[PDB]
């Protein structure tokens, strides 16, 4: 009972550790690059919208 | 004339759609769960591309998996011919259905109705299983079949499907790839009704135009730029008419869908079709309020992220027992990710795993072949836990620990991801891994099939490694607790603790 | 057998 | 309520920080959704 | 850093448009 | 290519332009320009160009011709094969094969 619960807690930590082992690839930089490029593209349309509104 | 190298018939435009559908269904074909229709320019000249070949091959694979009907021109001209080839290829490796619709006047050779056959303008396709011809008249007049084709689709769409999902209706998705004069007319007449179409933003000139659009001067400029030859040849008077069609096509965008050019994933076609059908069902507005049917529809396809974001939303009533049926189907439907989503979104697994549901699952869905294999294996070896597991399965077929029963059921059918998902919930985590490794190693040496032995050995090794790592970390955390766990024996999991199972399965690494 | 009824059905 | 991976990680780390500092935690405590999960986490930390 | 600098420079056009109007 | 196309004296034709682009190894431009989309590709038009490509050692053009609609089985006639094996066969290779067969 108590021992099984303690085992489950350590299992949770183990699962977190293995998921972090996968996550440590450091490839998130490319995805962040894509996100930043998309954000810049979206912000670009702001100038066109402002120009259209002014006219 | 019926020729074997399916029935080929010549039909008048006055033929009733209801009678034709009744014949097709009752006599030869089975119930249709989906209709994929491809519209391309009737011109024989065409250019293939690598991406188009891959896309159409994947479309054929999806249609075969679902069992949808395919309707095309079937004039043995260019793209259509390739489609037929693909069908034949899949026939070499229960059967695909491909209906081709053409006109009698186009056919170069005519043979009167035993069976009359001929081996060989616009020669008909050779790989299409079923073909029909329009015999209204005007042998020299082309483009007569179109009308009838439309009448065939709509009657099917409006008729009740009497099948699960889509609110008792049928998909009837319309497809577009390539540019042609009649493509615009076909798309417009399809969109006139509640028939969503998806247009590939690739080689298709008109498809590229439509994708780019999503003013009259702007539309005219785009059309002129994309198709200089056709626009230059065509008179100015007709152009105005074309514009009208475009407007309608662009006026309603919820039905219209387009495939992104940048996307290169394998499942792009399925994603597009699922999204289009979801848009149509949601915007129907007849049953938009409900969420059970929409959730089931999105579950039929493997669109987990979209289903989550849409159905579950935030601060939305999730209900306590609403997920019961959907997750039951997911367990039957082999959708591990949906099962995980249901478990982590609020579902209570302990309450669901009732005696009745487990009995139903073990009584019918259990594979008969697996049952016979387990019986013969138990007869051959009959180890300490083989009798226990066999007795449990027999009892359910006719301190309960249902979770272990579900885990054993998942393992016995060789499901990796689902087995791991179930494992992440068990109480006796380590002992279950050792037991599964022993169970797989028992069958690893069957020798009847070479491939399954390799897969089973790999799964057993993975489970063994997981157990070793878990126990290593557990011991590195606390020493006395780890020893206590070792000596501890579960609640009649198999009547044995981890050490006994490890030694029995000659697990040298774990003991070392 | 079926062919006769089919032909009569469409005419 | 709907749980998310990032929310679970964030709240677990919040509980860890509170335990390290020894802060008090005040919540609705109605055993409804998120609050229940919080309690579970507390019990987990009480075990280890 | 270059992406952040470009994003910051982007707001200059919006500021100029607002000022002109 | 720009000069020849804009000459406008023989811009309508596509055989000569295709041959000119084949002389140089501009496969992608030749495809995109000559073949286009929804353009009459003809059944036997590619015969001469692909014959030259086989002589000219242009594997990519041969693949393009094969995958764009060309029927290889029909083309490989007895006469064309005889012509290819009679003259274009290397004499040095012929002697090497003869001596190898003798050995």
């Amino acid at each position: 009972n108590e021992t099984l619960a303690w085992e489950g807690v350590m299992k949770e930590n183990y699962l977190v550790k293995i998921n972090t082992k996968a996550n440590d690839n450091s490839e998130e930089m490319r995805h962040r690059f894509r996100q930043l490029d998309s954000k810049l593209n979206d912000l670009k349309s702001l100038l066109k919208e402002i120009a259209n509104n002014i006219k | 004339g019926d020729i074997q190298f399916g029935k080929y018939l010549r039909l008048s435009c006055d033929t009733d759609s209801e009678t034709l559908y009744e014949l097709l269904t009752q006599h030869w074909h089975l119930k249709t769960p989906n209709l994929v229709i491809s519209v391309t320019g009737g011109a024989k000249n065409f250019a293939l591309k690598p991406r188009m070949r891959k896309i159409f091959s994947r479309l054929i694979y999806i249609a075969q998996s679902k069992g949808a009907w395919i309707l095309t021109g079937g004039t043995h001209y260019g793209l259509m011919k390739y489609i037929g080839e693909v069908v034949r290829d899949n026939t070499i490796s229960e059967n695909i259905v491909a209906i081709g619709i053409a006109a009698w006047g186009m056919v170069s050779n005519r043979d009167t109705l035993f069976s009359a056959q001929y081996i060989m303008l616009y020669i008909l396709d050779n790989n299409h299983t079923h073909l029909l011809l329009v015999d209204n008249g005007c042998h020299g007049h082309p483009t007569v079949e179109a009308k009838l084709r439309n009448q065939l689709e709509k009657y099917i769409s409006e008729r009740t499907s009497q099948d699960s999902n889509y609110g008792g209706k049928i998909p009837i998705v319309c497809f577009a790839q390539g540019g042609g004069r009649e493509t615009l007319k076909a798309i417009n007449t399809s969109v006139k009704s509640k028939i969503p179409c998806v247009v590939v933003e690739g080689s298709g000139q008109i498809a590229d135009v439509i994708a780019s659009l999503v003013t009259s001067s702007m539309v005219k400029e785009k059309l002129v730029r994309f198709l200089p030859r056709t626009v230059s040849r065509l008179p100015e008077e007709e152009i105005e008419s074309w514009i009208k069609w475009l407007k309608e096509i662009l006026e309603s965008s919820h039905l219209l869908t387009v495939i992104k050019m940048e996307e290169a994933g394998d499942e792009i076609v399925s994603n597009a079709i699922s999204y289009a059908l979801y848009k149509a069902f949601s915007t129907n507005e007849q049953d938009k309020d409900n969420w059970n049917g929409q959730l089931k529809l999105l579950l039929e396809w493997n669109q987990l992220d979209l289903a989550s974001d849409e159905i579950f939303t935030n601060d939305r009533r999730w209900e306590s027992a609403d997920l019961q049926e959907v997750m039951f189907t997911a367990l039957i439907k082999d959708r591990p990710k949906f099962v995980r989503l249901f478990l982590e979104n609020g579902l209570n697994l302990q309450k669901f795993l009732t005696n009745e549901v487990l009995t139903e699952l073990f009584s019918t869905h259990f594979s008969t072949l697996v049952y016979r294999n387990l019986q013969i294996a138990k007869n051959s070896y009959n180890d300490a836990l083989l009798t226990f597991v066999w007795k449990l399965v027999a009892n359910f077929r006719r301190t309960r620990h249902p979770l272990q029963a579900l885990f054993i059921w998942a393992i016995l059918q060789n499901k990796k991801e689902l087995s791991k998902v179930i494992w992440e919930q068990t109480k006796g985590c380590t002992l279950a891994a050792l037991g599964a490794s022993k169970l797989l190693k028992t069958l690893a040496k069957v020798k009847n099939d070479i491939n399954a032995a390799g897969e089973s050995e790999e799964l057993a090794n993975e489970y063994e490694t997981r157990a070793v790592e878990l126990f290593t970390e557990c011991y590195s955390n606390d020493e006395d607790l780890a020893e206590q766990l070792l000596v501890y024996s579960c609640e009649a999991w198999g009547g044995s603790n981890c050490l006994e199972l490890a030694v029995e399965a000659t697990d040298q690494h774990f003991i070392a | 057998d079926l062919v006769n009824f089919i032909q009569a059905n469409f005419k």
